[PDB]
RNA sequence: GAGCUAGCCCUGGCCAGGGUGAAGCUGGGGUGAGACCCAGUGGAGGCCCGAACCGGUGGGGGAUGCAAACCCCUCGGAUGA
RNA sequence: GAAUGCCGGCAUGAGUAACGAUAAAGAGGGUGAGAAUCCCUCUCGCCGUAAGCCCAAGGGUUCCUACGCAAUGGUCGUCAGCGUAGGGUUAGGCGGGACCUAAGGUGAAGCCGAAAGGCGUAGCCGAAGGGCAGCCGGUUAAUAUUCCGGCCCUUCCCGCAGGUGCGAUGGGGGGACGCUCUAGGCUAGGGGGACCGGAGCCAUGGACGAGCCCGGCCAGAAGCGCAGGGUGGGAGGUAGGCAAAUCCGCCUCCCAACAAGCUCUGCGUGGUGGGGAAGCCCGGGUGACAACCCCCCGAAGCCAGGGAGCCAAGAAAAGCCUCUAAGCACAACCUGCGGGAACCCGUACCGCAAACCGACACAGGUGGGCGGGUGCAAGAGCACUCAGGCGCGCGGGAGAACCCUCGCCAAGGAACUCUGCAAGUUGGCCCCGUAACUUCGGGAGAAGGGGUGCUCCCUGGGGUGAUGAGCCCCGGGGAGCCGCAGUGAACAGGCUCUGGCGACUGUUUACCAAAAACACAGCUCUCUGCGAACUCGUAAGAGGAGGUAUAGGGAGCGACGCUUGCCCGGUGCCGGAAGGUCAAGGGGAGGGGUGCAAGCCCCGAACCGAAGCCCCGGUGAACGGCGGCCGUAACUAUAACGGUCCUAAGGUAGCGAAAUUCCUUGUCGGGUAAGUUCCGACCUGCACGAAAAGCGUAACGACCGGAGCGCUGUCUCGGCGAGGGACCCGGUGAAAUUGAACUGGCCGUGAAGAUGCGGCCUACCCGUGGCAGGACGAAAAGACCCCGUGGAGCUUUACUGCAGCC
RNA sequence: CGAUGUCGGCUCGUCGCAUCCUGGGGCUGAAGAAGGUCCCAAGGGUUGGGCUGUUCGCCCAUUAAAGCGGCACGCGAGCUG
RNA sequence: UGGGAGAGGGUGGUGGAAUUCCCGGAGUAGCGGUGAAAUGCGCAGAUACCGGGAGGAACGCCGAUGGCGAAGGCAGCCACCUGGUCCACCCGUGACGCUGAGGCGCGAAAGCGUGGGGAGCAAACCGGAUUAGAUACCCGGGUAGUCCACGCCCUAAACG
RNA sequence: CCGAGGGUAGGGCCCGUGACUGGGGCGAAGUCGUAACAAGGUAGCUGUACCGGAAGGUGCGGCUGGAU
């Protein structure tokens, strides 16, 4: 049946991506959090 | 003149149209017309605050000018009557010596043709629109403002009208759609007549797809629903109340009393409704 | 976190074919005028039969599955909420 | 040494289950160390409204070629979506951007919030909507509306020419719109041809033929022809379109008006440019100077912004046209022609799937377009087939039980069983015909029946055409033929009677309930006069509603029919300018502390003093409630009648052993051979009853009862047969579980149900196919029950607070 | 209670005997026939249907008879539900 | 042809008296009601009185033993639309007449449907009296209805 | 071919019968009240409507076949 995983490039990139998490105090707080642990990616890859 | 039909569905057994005799004209004035947002009963906050809207026809929205005391003494030729999606009233278009065009609530027996004209000075006839001082005690009148320019407020839905039972100071007193009396100042301009369609009100809906069409989603009786929803909620099998009604929010729906009680506009509300 | 699901808003798309034959209209009859009757025309409807499409009624299978809800048969809706 | 401990390793189950749709394979020839599995050929089977082809999303090199086979591939592998390497995606016209706006988002102005932040007209962002210029063919191993060929086109810059009051983010027009039905004419696509072109073929009894088989087109600028769309023209007045305006609007006049004219599409033609089969030969070559013509069917597409009817009344903005303002009129703009200029990103491949979403090369899920032919009344249904694509990445044998899916069955026909569950029966079209009841629509496909193929003959109308022929679509009559059987295969209702519930179509517990539940039109109560009530928010601000009592919120009831009784003492809500109570505050009789005193400080009675509550009324489609005992009639029985106690009032109409009846299978009647169910009655209703509505109701229901007819493998009562497994051989190879085991029966014993203790009995060692009585077999630290001064959801006249309101 | 699945039915049996029938007896208020009562006896047999989930029971039609109990109210790693 | 009388019918207007309620004023201990009473209303200021307002229904006198209509029935006033009827003249048509099974129309009240209206009255219903009882008569309340529009019902001691 | 009839299926009319139920007629001396006849002690009757153990009562309109 339809599963829960639809992919959506747009989807990924307006909900979880760099410019989403920046105009946002927590969003802001996630960037500051996995700079600092480190995290080779900050932001989910989509292609756009 | 409401329209039946022979029952050869179930639901068209009940269902009534309106006869739309009055209706000249078919489309609307394209520089009178804007798009209705419509809301599905959510605010700004996206939060449903009147429950069940949603899911009706689409409709363009036609301006009405319930000023009118914005081209004093300028007759205006009633052009057409015209189907209204956006209130109970058909509306008419106007087409003004000026050249300016715009729609109003279609009295009572207006006919396309004639001539309306609003003013101090107008004449007492279906169509026009005076201060209400100028009006005499006994007329019956529609599409009222409630304070001065504000704009028309009070009896503007099909049947509807006010009639002017008296004067005093500045204040005429109207006998209002509800039969409450209350003070209205006397520079307040209305129409003379009583809004047309008054049929409206024996329309038989017939079907449920019906009130979707309006843009009315199935209402819910709290009985129904569970008590985390509802004080009428829960109980093994049907239940009665089991507590005074109330609504979704607790608060009793059986004669409590509702109107802000230091309001000032109470010292201009002779008689509240009755009946 | 509403890329699942629920509701709503905007903008698009889709619904083989067959059947039934409302109003109205025209004519004929009818009457003082009518109501009305009849035939033709007409093509209405949360109308009917049935694919797509949307469902999930009953039974059987499956039960370390093909599958963490599937398969076969059968069955509901299918111009409409 | 134990923690159902943790991490890792390795066992057991076991060469066991399984190897992923039952669409299906066989052979010959190649390659190679190795071949059922790779390649080639022939034969066979499957899909074909797809299992074919083309877009979009998502995926991200999986694409093509060469070389490979350790791992990945459920077997094998020489093969591969795998490993290594190289190559491959070419645009002014396709899509997106340098254009427009939708919801929504953001947001100068402005508003609000302890901070973070929340709002917010404009404006800006935002598309699968608007707008906008490319079609046919050829080429590559792999791209192509992109390269090439041919024929067309758009914008920008500069110039020349002609023309014009030129000029705008400002005014106006237009853009600009629903649903259903639909006309004319076309195109796509399709059918036939005795005509045109073609390699050929004559088989096995016949045919050298009007034979068979194959093909008979595509793109095209101006011009022209056909069919449509769009649009009145001139003048005068003018106060409206937030300046102006010759534009638009309104008024008047004249002419033109099923027209015309102008303008714009679609189709046809069209210079020209292409393509071009079977067969044979080796993707290529031939065929071939290929032919490219006629008739018919014909769209849901095109003309289109077409027409009609209807109510639920159907986006915006730009492009574009027109108007004028600054300005400028040497400019500028319009038209025509010429030269030049024309950027960024995507483009490979998969794409109903082995490349996307499901941990897998997973019987699941995934939006748009094309989707041929024949017959079956039609169709995207069904059967078979074209083009194209496949045989589902383990096989080979065997022909047990048993299982699955399927076929048939003597006599009987529901005797099966909780239940006709399941499976039969019926089954399309045409004609005949059709009951109670009804809200007059219906019930209805009621029921029940007859017809149905082929051949010859005569014949009716419609479309094409010409009015004919031919083609084409529906038929009508007659005479015959064959079989068991003519919707001869596939697709395609079993029917009736009678109850309960719900009026109805709808909706629901994704994934154990689809229902009698929810919703529903309709009815009633009640709140609300608009800065409405109500809802969300601390607020600002929103929704309500650009609505206004024929409206909006809340509640119950639930089409419709006939109706909805009595009780206001308690609770609720409504009304009540009195009285009683009542907080802060006012007031200050009268005390107290200290100081020498002036004073400073503290306590404080009366009285005045809101809402609320008390109190007085009202109110049931507000919460709710609607009795007991005893007596009595000239047979008896039973009580119309009476007495008395009590209550706020004592249940009315209707209905009743009920979806409600405990005693209960009440009693009687019906149906049956027989009926705890069913139906009809009765009424001592444990414990119906009137909008948590009462009693009925046509039609409707995958709801739940009861009955009958039809028919059956449900059954008496089982038998046979088919395939896929099970079984044997080759390849690959799990699982839960498991203290260790050298693991028998009885009668006893034992923590009370013993392979393990006692006494008897029985028993050579080890497997394979089977069955499930036991190992108190597995699974899951019982979800029932209790216990814990454990948790959570929910309620209220529990407690205590809070928002909100007064 | 770190699970001993719980009614009835179906299927499949097997056992006890306080015996329903068949076989052998004594007494009889046993004329015969048919009974009653008790003793011995467990070899075999002990039907089909209507009602209800029913066990049981009642009823219909038969029969030689239509026995009563146990086996975790025998039997859900056998089925049903 | 010329005149007449009339509550004949339909529509639109509109006038005054009275009741009830509301507002203001003035005033105080009862009002109401009956056979008698009580229930009820009233110091929260009723009744009685004055002024203002709202609303519905019916039209006093004239009015009659009257008039008109086929019947049912029709009554303030005004206007419009409209029917029946009588009288005069003796003008026109030339038996064109009577009745009328069916049919069709009208048809008091009550009642029914959908709206609207609601002052007074008042089935049902509540209360107070009476009574052996009093599901009545009397008294205090009171809902349909009575009123309007449209559509039904079609009865009557619809009687002379 | 027609055809007595027989079979199937569905309608129509009539007769008999049916748990139970509805009222009706009749029947020497039953129970409850007293509605009508006199102004019958509330004049009666009336059509309709609602209500009540019962006769009846009340509303609306009508009749005199009412009395003083
Ligand atoms: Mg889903
Ligand atoms: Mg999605
Ligand atoms: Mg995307
Ligand atoms: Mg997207
Ligand atoms: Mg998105
Ligand atoms: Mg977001
Ligand atoms: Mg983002
Ligand atoms: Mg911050
Ligand atoms: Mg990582
Ligand atoms: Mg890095
Ligand atoms: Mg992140
Ligand atoms: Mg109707
Ligand atoms: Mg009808
Ligand atoms: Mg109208
Ligand atoms: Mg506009
Ligand atoms: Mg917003
Ligand atoms: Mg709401
Ligand atoms: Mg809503
Ligand atoms: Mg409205
Ligand atoms: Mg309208
Ligand atoms: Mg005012
Ligand atoms: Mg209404
Ligand atoms: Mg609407
Ligand atoms: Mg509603
Ligand atoms: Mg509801
Ligand atoms: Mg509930
Ligand atoms: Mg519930
Ligand atoms: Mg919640
Ligand atoms: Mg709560
Ligand atoms: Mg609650
Ligand atoms: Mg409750
Ligand atoms: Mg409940
Ligand atoms: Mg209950
Ligand atoms: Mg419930
Ligand atoms: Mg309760
Ligand atoms: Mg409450
Ligand atoms: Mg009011
Ligand atoms: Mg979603
Ligand atoms: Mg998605
Ligand atoms: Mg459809
Ligand atoms: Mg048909
Ligand atoms: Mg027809
Ligand atoms: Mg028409
Ligand atoms: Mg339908
Ligand atoms: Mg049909
Ligand atoms: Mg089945
Ligand atoms: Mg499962
Ligand atoms: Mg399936
Ligand atoms: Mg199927
Ligand atoms: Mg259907
Ligand atoms: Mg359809
Ligand atoms: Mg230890
Ligand atoms: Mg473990
Ligand atoms: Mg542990
Ligand atoms: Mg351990
Ligand atoms: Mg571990
Ligand atoms: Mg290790
Ligand atoms: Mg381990
Ligand atoms: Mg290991
Ligand atoms: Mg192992
Ligand atoms: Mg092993
Ligand atoms: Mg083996
Ligand atoms: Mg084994
Ligand atoms: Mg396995
Ligand atoms: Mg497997
Ligand atoms: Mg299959
Ligand atoms: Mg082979
Ligand atoms: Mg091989
Ligand atoms: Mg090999
Ligand atoms: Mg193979
Ligand atoms: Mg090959
Ligand atoms: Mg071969
Ligand atoms: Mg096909
Ligand atoms: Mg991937
Ligand atoms: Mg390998
Ligand atoms: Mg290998
Ligand atoms: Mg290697
Ligand atoms: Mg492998
Ligand atoms: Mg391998
Ligand atoms: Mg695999
Ligand atoms: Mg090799
Ligand atoms: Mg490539
Ligand atoms: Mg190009
Ligand atoms: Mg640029
Ligand atoms: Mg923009
Ligand atoms: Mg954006
Ligand atoms: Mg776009
Ligand atoms: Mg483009
Ligand atoms: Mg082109
Ligand atoms: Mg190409
Ligand atoms: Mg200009
Ligand atoms: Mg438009
Ligand atoms: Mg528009
Ligand atoms: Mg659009
Ligand atoms: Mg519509
Ligand atoms: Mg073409
Ligand atoms: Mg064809
Ligand atoms: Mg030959
Ligand atoms: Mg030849
Ligand atoms: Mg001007
Ligand atoms: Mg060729
Ligand atoms: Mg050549
Ligand atoms: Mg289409
Ligand atoms: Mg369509
Ligand atoms: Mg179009
Ligand atoms: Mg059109
Ligand atoms: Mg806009
Ligand atoms: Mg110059
Ligand atoms: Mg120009
Ligand atoms: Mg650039
Ligand atoms: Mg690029
Ligand atoms: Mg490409
Ligand atoms: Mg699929
Ligand atoms: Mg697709
Ligand atoms: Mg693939
Ligand atoms: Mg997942
Ligand atoms: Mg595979
Ligand atoms: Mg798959
Ligand atoms: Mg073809
Ligand atoms: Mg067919
Ligand atoms: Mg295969
Ligand atoms: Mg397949
Ligand atoms: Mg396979
Ligand atoms: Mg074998
Ligand atoms: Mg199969
Ligand atoms: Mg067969
Ligand atoms: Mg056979
Ligand atoms: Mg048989
Ligand atoms: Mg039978
Ligand atoms: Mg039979
Ligand atoms: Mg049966
Ligand atoms: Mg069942
Ligand atoms: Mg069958
Ligand atoms: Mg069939
Ligand atoms: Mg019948
Ligand atoms: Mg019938
Ligand atoms: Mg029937
Ligand atoms: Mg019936
Ligand atoms: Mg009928
Ligand atoms: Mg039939
Ligand atoms: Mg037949
Ligand atoms: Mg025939
Ligand atoms: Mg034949
Ligand atoms: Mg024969
Ligand atoms: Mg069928
Ligand atoms: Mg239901
Ligand atoms: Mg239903
Ligand atoms: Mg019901
Ligand atoms: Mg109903
Ligand atoms: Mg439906
Ligand atoms: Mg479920
Ligand atoms: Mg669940
Ligand atoms: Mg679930
Ligand atoms: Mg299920
Ligand atoms: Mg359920
Ligand atoms: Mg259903
Ligand atoms: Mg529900
Ligand atoms: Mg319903
Ligand atoms: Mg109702
Ligand atoms: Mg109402
Ligand atoms: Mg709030
Ligand atoms: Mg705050
Ligand atoms: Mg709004
Ligand atoms: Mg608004
Ligand atoms: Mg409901
Ligand atoms: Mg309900
Ligand atoms: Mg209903
Ligand atoms: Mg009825
Ligand atoms: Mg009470
Ligand atoms: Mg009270
Ligand atoms: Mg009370
Ligand atoms: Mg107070
Ligand atoms: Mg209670
Ligand atoms: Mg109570
Ligand atoms: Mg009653
Ligand atoms: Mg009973
Ligand atoms: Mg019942
Ligand atoms: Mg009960
Ligand atoms: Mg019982
Ligand atoms: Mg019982
Ligand atoms: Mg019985
Ligand atoms: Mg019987
Ligand atoms: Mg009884
Ligand atoms: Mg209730
Ligand atoms: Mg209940
Ligand atoms: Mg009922
Ligand atoms: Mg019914
Ligand atoms: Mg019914
Ligand atoms: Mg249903
Ligand atoms: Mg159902
Ligand atoms: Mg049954
Ligand atoms: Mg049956
Ligand atoms: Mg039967
Ligand atoms: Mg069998
Ligand atoms: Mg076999
Ligand atoms: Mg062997
Ligand atoms: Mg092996
Ligand atoms: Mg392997
Ligand atoms: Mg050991
Ligand atoms: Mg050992
Ligand atoms: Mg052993
Ligand atoms: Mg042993
Ligand atoms: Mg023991
Ligand atoms: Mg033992
Ligand atoms: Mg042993
Ligand atoms: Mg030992
Ligand atoms: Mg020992
Ligand atoms: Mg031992
Ligand atoms: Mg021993
Ligand atoms: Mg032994
Ligand atoms: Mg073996
Ligand atoms: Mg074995
Ligand atoms: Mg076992
Ligand atoms: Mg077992
Ligand atoms: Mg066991
Ligand atoms: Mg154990
Ligand atoms: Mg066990
Ligand atoms: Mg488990
Ligand atoms: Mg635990
Ligand atoms: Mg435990
Ligand atoms: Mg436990
Ligand atoms: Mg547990
Ligand atoms: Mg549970
Ligand atoms: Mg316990
Ligand atoms: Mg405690
Ligand atoms: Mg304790
Ligand atoms: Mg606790
Ligand atoms: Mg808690
Ligand atoms: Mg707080
Ligand atoms: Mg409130
Ligand atoms: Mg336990
Ligand atoms: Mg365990
Ligand atoms: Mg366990
Ligand atoms: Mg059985
Ligand atoms: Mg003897
Ligand atoms: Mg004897
Ligand atoms: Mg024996
Ligand atoms: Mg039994
Ligand atoms: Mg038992
Ligand atoms: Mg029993
Ligand atoms: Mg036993
Ligand atoms: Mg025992
Ligand atoms: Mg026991
Ligand atoms: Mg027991
Ligand atoms: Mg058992
Ligand atoms: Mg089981
Ligand atoms: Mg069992
Ligand atoms: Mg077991
Ligand atoms: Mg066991
Ligand atoms: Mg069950
Ligand atoms: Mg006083
Ligand atoms: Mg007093
Ligand atoms: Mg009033
Ligand atoms: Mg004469
Ligand atoms: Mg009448
Ligand atoms: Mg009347
Ligand atoms: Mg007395
Ligand atoms: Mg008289
Ligand atoms: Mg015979
Ligand atoms: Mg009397
Ligand atoms: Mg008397
Ligand atoms: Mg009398
Ligand atoms: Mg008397
Ligand atoms: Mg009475
Ligand atoms: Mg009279």
């Amino acid at each position: 049946m339809k599963r829960t995983w639809q992919p959506n490039r747009r989807k990924r990139a307006k909900t979880h991506g760099f410019r989403a998490r920046m105009r946002t105090p927590g969003g802001r707080k996630v960037l500051k959090r996995r700079r600092q642990k480190g995290r080779w990616r900050l932001t989910p890859a989509v292609r756009k | 003149a409401v329209k039946k039909f022979k029952p050869y569905t179930p639901s068209r057994r009940f269902m009534t149209v309106a006869d739309f005799s009055e209706i000249t004209k078919t489309e609307p004035e394209k520089s009178l017309v804007k798009p209705l947002k419509k809301t599905g009963g959510r605010n700004n906050q996206g939060r449903i605050t009147v429950r069940f809207r949603g899911g009706g026809h689409k409709r363009l929205y036609r301006i009405i000018d319930f000023k009118r005391w914005d081209k004093v003494g300028i007759p205006a030729k009633v052009a057409a009557i015209e189907y209204d999606p956006n209130r109970s009233a058909r509306i008419a278009l106007l087409h003004y010596v000026d050249g300016e065009k715009r729609y109003i609530i279609a009295p009572d027996g207006l006919q396309v043709g004639q001539q309306v004209v609003a003013g101090p000075d107008a004449p007492i006839q279906v169509g026009n629109a005076l201060p209400l001082r100028f009006i005499p005690v006994g007329t019956v009148v529609h599409a009222v403002e409630l304070e001065p320019k504000k704009g028309a407020k009070l009896a503007r839905a099909a049947g509807t009208s006010a009639q002017i039972q008296g004067r005093e100071g500045d204040y005429v007193i109207l006998r209002l759609p509800s039969g409450e009396l209350r003070k209205v100042h006397g520079e307040c301009y209305a129409t003379v007549g009583a809004v047309g369609n008054a049929d409206h009100k024996n329309i038989v809906l017939g079907k449920a797809g019906r009130s979707r069409w309006l843009g009315r989603r199935p209402h819910v009786r709290g009985a129904a629903m569970n008590p985390v929803d509802h004080p009428h909620g829960g109980g093994e099998g049907r239940a009665p109340r089991g507590r005074p009604p109330a609504s979704p929010w607790g608060w009793q729906t059986k004669g409590l009393k509702t109107r802000k009680r230091r309001k000032p506009s109470s010292r201009f509300i002779i008689a509240r409704r009755k009946k």
